[PDB]
């Protein structure tokens, strides 16, 4: 169960 | 030296003695070695020494058989 | 007292490497003076000795690296000249045919 | 089967509060019983200085 | 004040570009910096009203003998007043100073040193980083993936001069290990 | 200021400690204490061993709270596995771990009191010891070093004849405890060596990482078994003793109230205790019956396969906490998923209170640091791992 | 009613008359947030708890019901964090972290791992009103 | 001089699950046999560092 | 704040060692009660069935062995103590002959002993082996076959008697 | 006795009779301090040795 999301900016 | 009963014998000749008190320990059970040229420290046999630390009731007598 | 940052370039490494050597020099009196030994080495050669050590290591480029060995250096000799480094231990670090035949007759692995 | 536990019923209530008794000698009776001693011994060492004289 | 709590407000109110990455878990809540923004980081989590983090439990160490930033310093902390636990962690190099915690933590002085013992990361503005642990005179540091668990140099007596000298490593009977690893897993 | 150099040879001082410190003639400045005399290396020891067989080494380190410690490291594997431990085996921890705090406190303040000079109420303490050493003798082979705590439950169940002689030893130790504590607190002499000695403040205690007795001395109600209950503790009923002054007296009579603490939560463990099974039983990491492996194949196996390779914890990394005796005892296990720990550092509670000795010791006399380091309880072997 | 007499914390001694004191560092620390972006997180918490400690205790009069309606520890505590606030926003202008970066990115994981019932797992009490009104605001 | 290599699948065992991986051999192939116990020693360090 | 009454009774209290002949007479209560110490060469302290002393290869009551070279012990071993060396018998069976523990290194932790699938390894009840010399204490295969033989009476019965645990 | 090894001491006990065609042997009379239980086929000419214990069967008859 892994929720793996990298943030982004514009 | 002296106590309630006497337990046995032992084919190295000491004597196994055994006293038995209320509530508290000491003076339980012990040994009078038959030699007493410093006794070698370690004489009891793997009969008799289940019984001299409590490790089992058998008398050691018994656990011959 | 604390412990610099890192140099950003090699000029400004060099001039460390420069004070740690001259501290080294310095502090050359109290080892002669409390480790007893005066007749077996001279404080001269102890210079060479030195001057070797820090030129064997002259081929590094990377400041960071240099740092570094500038650092464990200084960890050393505040080790040496303080009650920590035992004696009989200095002067062991400091102070024909061929030789393939003598590594073929002493050992298979050289 | 034979799980070794507490008998049927619970064990016996013990205490551990720092049960505080009182066994000193006294608290103001000491002071006489050395004065008044102090005193009448130092009568009777001034009677035996007056013998051996 | 619990774990999604402290998410929140650790991702709302924590400046960017502090925290590298960070993650949320019942294991515990992790905050991945870049090794420079770590006494900000710190001083922040330290001194701000909704997180009141005091103590420093433990500074550890883990060795990766894989990846381009080898070693990985860990900073355990903890909340009294919040009940709360955070673990902020940094990547290392054998070759770079990362800087030190004893101004906002002076227990850190000492595991400061224990780190710099066991796997050679400096620090910087640190008062002492000497050897805490090892011999005075001790080479390498021991708890690198590289160092043999036996170790380089031996401790004996010898006769002849009445001291004891160390000598290379030759030891009686090898450390025999046992490989178990097995497929299927 | 002159400086002299410490370091005794012998247990008289706790032994393996140089300590090395600044001397005006009369009142110490600063005292750096040397560690690393007892650095055995059991860290990188560690990761060379499998799961089961590093579990021995926890009982070497702080060798005076010896379930204490081991509790941590099982903690730290089960919460690695997810694996759920019956009722039974948690009270009968949770009941050993007490008998440890109770040992520990005993040893701690019979070599304190030995240091300053009170040397009759050390025997009396280890003769009560001998109790609960049998004890330990009973459950598990050896006296001292047990390894009767393990990651699925305990070791082994305990004999028939174990509670009713726990029972009849706390019936008496409470009177024991108040005749070891009628010879020193109402005591003159043991006032003027304790009371104003190595205060410590809450902020300073913070700072420097204080948690256990040290934390608690100062007026902090920081308990880990209370505020992170991790075994059955919410059911028992205890409290937490917490100081007013950080004077080494209220440290002293912090520790005698946790020593009644603890035997009330032994008498509330030995009446709550539940039947049934001791190991685990939802994951396999628990060897199968030694009257089973002998007739079953599947069993047979995982005995094997358990008592060669080991059970393979999924790859991971977390920090336990426990309530040992000395304070916060934590163990940061990492996983590679292998069969080996990757990383296991040990968290020593010693090790900070250890490295605080410099400010405690400032501007006091160098007799009145001895009975800093008592009332501290520092041993060597967790302060060097 | 009375004094505050013993606080229960050593190195901590009784400060009579503090909620002048608490009012004085609540105003210093609303009037020197100025500095930094209104659009940031850390401001916008700020001055909302700073704003409603500073609410609280201009109502009440007497520190047993400052710190009885707050519920954040004792009147004395409060000092101190309110100077280590102080000192944060002093040390955080000094330091200027604003401004989010271009390349910026930050892997956000959602491990969910179970763990057992009986190992130690930090479960304590819910917090007050204010610690989760904050949050309100700072996400809308 | 040492020899970087990924160890082969054993041929007794069905099973690929420990390769993938890379090691760094040191040869030390230095070990003789204690005469006493029948012991195997060694004088190197690198014994067993790369398994 | 004093009441010119106990300060009367603090001062003299303070002045004539009461708190003092209180520990003073404490200490004595313990004078004329009975001793506790025993006499260790001829009464020795309570052990258990459980007690991990010095180890022990049992074998078989018709004779044969019981160790079959099934190395569990030496991979359980923490302290990497135990020594196996095997190989076929002529007779056909597996036997070891090589089978020595460095009693220097083992910590009598019974890892070994619970190891066993065929109970052939124990620890013996004998707490009391320290020797002279240090090659000694290399128990190789035939001294731990002779303390199997010497205390089998006494550790078959242990076996015996704890074996509804285990 | 010591003189004899336990290779030339199991040989002289005389084989087990058994009436069955398999015989499963546990070690000990109890089963719970003996081996683990082996099932062995005895149909040659020849004894089948247990390999845990070293004991031997004769079937006899069916
Ligand atoms: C059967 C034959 C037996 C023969 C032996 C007698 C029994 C001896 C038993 C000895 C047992 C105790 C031994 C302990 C050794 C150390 C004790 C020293 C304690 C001490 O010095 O404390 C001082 C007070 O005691 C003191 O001052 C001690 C002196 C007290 C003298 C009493 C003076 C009373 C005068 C009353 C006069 C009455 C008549 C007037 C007309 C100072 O106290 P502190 O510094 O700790 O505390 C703050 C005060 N500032
Ligand atoms: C008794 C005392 C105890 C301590 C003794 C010392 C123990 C540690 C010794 C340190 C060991 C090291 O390698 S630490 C020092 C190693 N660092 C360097 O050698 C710098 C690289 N070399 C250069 O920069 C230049 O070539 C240079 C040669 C400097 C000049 O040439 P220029 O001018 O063109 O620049
Ligand atoms: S575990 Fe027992 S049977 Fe197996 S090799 Fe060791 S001693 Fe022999
Ligand atoms: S008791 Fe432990 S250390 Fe000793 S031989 Fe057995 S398994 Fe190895
Ligand atoms: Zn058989």
């Amino acid at each position: 169960p892994i929720r793996r999301y990298v943030l982004t900016k514009d | 030296n002296i106590g309630a009963t006497l337990v046995g014998v032992d084919k190295f000749g000491n004597k196994y003695y055994q006293k038995l008190g209320d509530t508290q320990y000491g003076r339980h059970r012990w040994v009078e070695y038959a030699s007493k040229d410093r006794y070698n420290a370690s004489q009891v046999p793997a009969e008799w020494h289940g019984w001299l630390h409590f490790i089992t009731d058998h008398t050691g007598d018994e656990l011959l058989s | 007292i604390g412990v610099p940052p890192n140099s950003a370039n090699l000029t400004e490494a060099r001039r460390r490497v420069f004070d740690f050597f001259r501290a080294a020099c310095r502090s050359i009196p109290t080892i002669m003076d409390i480790y007893n030994l005066q007749d077996v080495v001279a404080p001269s050669q102890l210079r060479y000795a030195i001057s070797a050590q820090i030129r064997n290591n002259a081929h590094i480029t990377d400041p960071k690296v240099i740092d570094l060995l500038i650092f464990k250096g200084m960890e050393e000799l505040t080790d040496i000249v303080d009650h920590a480094k035992q004696r009989h231990h200095i002067i062991g670090q400091y102070v024909g045919k061929t030789d393939f035949l003598k590594n073929f007759y002493t050992s298979n692995y050289f | 089967l034979l799980q070794d536990g507490p008998p049927p019923g619970g064990f016996a209530p013990v205490r551990y509060a720092r049960r505080i008794s009182n066994t000193g000698p006294s608290a103001m009776a000491m002071f006489l019983a050395v004065s008044g001693a102090f005193a009448w011994g130092m009568y009777q060492v001034g009677q035996g200085n007056k013998i051996r004289r | 004040m619990d774990n999604q709590f402290i998410f929140k407000y650790s991702w709302e109110t924590l400046p960017k570009k502090w925290v590298k990455k960070m993650e949320r878990s019942e294991h515990g809540n992790r905050f991945d910096t870049n090794t420079d923004y770590l006494f900000q980081l710190l001083c922040f989590l330290k001194l701000h009203t909704y997180t009141r983090v005091q103590v420093l439990i433990d500074i550890c160490g883990v060795d990766y003998p894989s990846r381009k930033r080898r070693f990985e310093v860990v900073y355990n902390l903890l909340s009294t007043r919040y009940n709360s636990r955070i673990r902020v962690q940094t990547s290392a190099d054998e070759v770079t100073r990362i800087s030190s915690v004893v101004s906002l933590f002076p227990s850190a002085g000492w595991w400061e040193r224990e780190v710099w013992d066991m796997f050679g990361v400096s620090f910087i503005n640190h008062p002492d980083l000497r050897r805490i642990l090892t011999d005075y005179g001790f080479e390498g540091h021991p708890l690198r993936k590289d160092f043999p668990l036996s170790g380089y140099v031996q401790v004996r007596y010898d006769d002849p001069e009445k001291r004891v000298v160390s000598e290379p490593i030759e030891m009686t009977q090898e450390f025999r290990y046992f490989d178990f690893a097995s497929p299927w897993e | 200021n002159f400086t002299l150099n410490f370091g005794p040879q012998h247990p008289a001082a706790h032994g393996v400690l140089r300590l090395v410190l600044e001397m005006n003639g009369e009142v110490v400045e600063r005292a750096e204490p040397h560690i690393g005399l007892l650095h055995r290396g059991t860290e990188k020891l560690i990761e060379y061993k499998t799961y089961l067989q590093a579990l021995p080494y926890f009982d070497r380190l702080d060798y005076v709270s010896m379930m204490a410690q081991e509790h941590a490291y099982s903690l730290a594997v089960e919460k690695l596995l997810n694996c759920e431990v019956p009722l039974r085996a948690q009270y009968i921890r949770v009941l050993f771990c007490e008998i440890t705090r109770i040992l520990n406190h005993l040893l701690a303040l019979t070599t304190h009191a030995m240091d300053v000079g009170a040397l009759t109420p050390f025997l009396w303490a280890f003769e009560e010891r001998e109790k609960l050493l049998e004890f330990y003798e009973r459950v598990s082979g050896a006296r001292m070093h047990a390894s009767f705590i393990r990651p699925g439950g305990v070791a082994q169940d305990l004999p028939l004849g174990l509670c009713r002689d726990i029972d009849s030893f706390t019936q008496q130790f409470a009177s024991r405890i108040d005749e070891l504590e009628e010879m020193l607190t109402g005591n003159r002499i043991w006032k003027q060596r304790l009371v104003d000695i190595g205060t410590v403040t809450a902020q300073q205690a913070k700072d420097w990482g204080f948690s256990g007795v040290m934390l608690r001395g100062s007026g902090v109600c920081w308990d880990l078994r209370r505020a992170a209950p991790y075994d059955v503790y919410d059911q028992l009923d205890f409290d937490v003793p917490v100081g007013t002054r950080g004077d080494c007296y209220d440290r002293y009579c912090i520790r005698i109230e946790e020593m009644r603490q603890s035997l009330r939560i032994i008498v509330q463990c030995l009446n709550q205790m539940p039947s049934g099974m001791i190991k685990a039983d939802d994951r396999k990491l628990c060897p199968p019956s030694r009257c089973r492996m002998k007739l079953s194949m599947e069993s047979l196996i995982h005995h094997f396969e358990l008592y060669t390779e080991g059970f393979s914890v999924p790859a991971s990394s977390t920090y336990t906490a426990v309530e040992a005796p000395k304070g916060e005892f934590g163990v940061f296990l990492v996983s590679n998923g292998s069969n080996r720990p990757y990383r296991c550092k040990i968290r020593a509670p010693g090790f900070a209170h250890s490295q605080g000795l410099d400010f405690m010791s400032k501007h006091h006399m160098l007799a009145d640091v001895v009975t800093i380091i008592g009332t501290q309880d520092i041993v060597f072997g967790e302060v060097d791992r | 009613a009375k004094v505050k007499q013993t606080t229960g914390i050593v190195g901590l001694d009784v400060v009579p008359n503090a909620r002048a004191v608490l009012i004085d560092l609540y105003s210093k620390t609303l009037k020197e947030i100025q500095a930094v972006p209104e659009d940031e997180g850390y401001r916008k918490a700020v001055e909302s708890f700073t704003r409603q400690r500073l609410n609280v205790c201009k109502e009440e009069e007497d520190w047993e019901m400052i710190e009885k309606r707050l519920g954040c520890g004792q009147v004395e505590e409060l000092i101190e964090e309110a100077r280590d606030e102080l000192t944060l926003i002093g040390k955080m202008i000094e330091w200027d972290p604003w401004g989010v970066p271009d390349d910026y990115e930050c892997e956000v994981i959602e491990n969910d791992a179970p763990i057992p019932k009986h190992v130690p797992q930090h479960r304590p009490g819910p917090l007050p009103e204010q610690f989760y009104k904050t949050l309100e605001g700072l996400i809308a | 001089k040492v020899i970087i290599y990924s160890p082969a699948r054993t041929a007794t065992q069905s099973g690929s699950g420990k390769l993938g991986k890379w090691k760094i051999n040191f040869v030390s192939t230095l070990k003789w046999e204690n005469p006493l116990m029948g012991w195997t020693s060694t004088g190197d360090p690198y014994a067993n560092v790369g398994d | 704040s004093k009441d010119w009454n106990t300060v009367f009774e603090r001062s003299i209290n303070t002045l004539f060692l009461t708190e003092m002949v209180r520990g003073l007479s404490l200490t004595l209560k313990y004078f004329f009660d009975p001793k506790v110490t025993i006499n260790y060469p001829f009464e020795k302290g309570p052990l258990s069935p459980r007690f991990r002393g010095e180890h022990a290869l049992r074998r078989y009551p018709t004779g044969e062995e019981r160790c079959i070279a099934c190395k569990l012990c030496e991979a359980v071993c923490p302290a990497q103590a135990i020594t196996i060396e095997a190989e076929e018998r002529e007779d056909g069976s597996r036997r070891t002959t090589r089978y020595d523990i460095d009693m220097t290194k083992c910590i009598y932790c019974g890892f070994c002993q619970e190891a066993c699938p065929v109970d052939a390894i124990v620890e013996g009840p004998n707490f009391e082996f320290a020797t002279e010399t240090h090659e000694e204490l290399l128990y190789d295969k035939e001294k731990l076959l002779e303390n199997g033989d010497r205390w089998e009476t006494e550790i078959a019965e242990n076996l015996r008697s704890e074996s509804l645990y285990r | 006795r010591s003189k004899k090894s336990p290779m030339e001491l199991i040989s002289e006990v005389p084989p087990i009779k058994v009436d069955g065609r398999i015989v499963a042997c546990e070690g000990d009379t109890n089963p719970a301090l003996g081996h683990p239980i082996e099932f062995i086929c005895l149909d040659l000419n020849e004894p089948a040795i247990c390999k845990y214990c070293g004991l031997r069967y004769v079937q006899d008859h069916h």
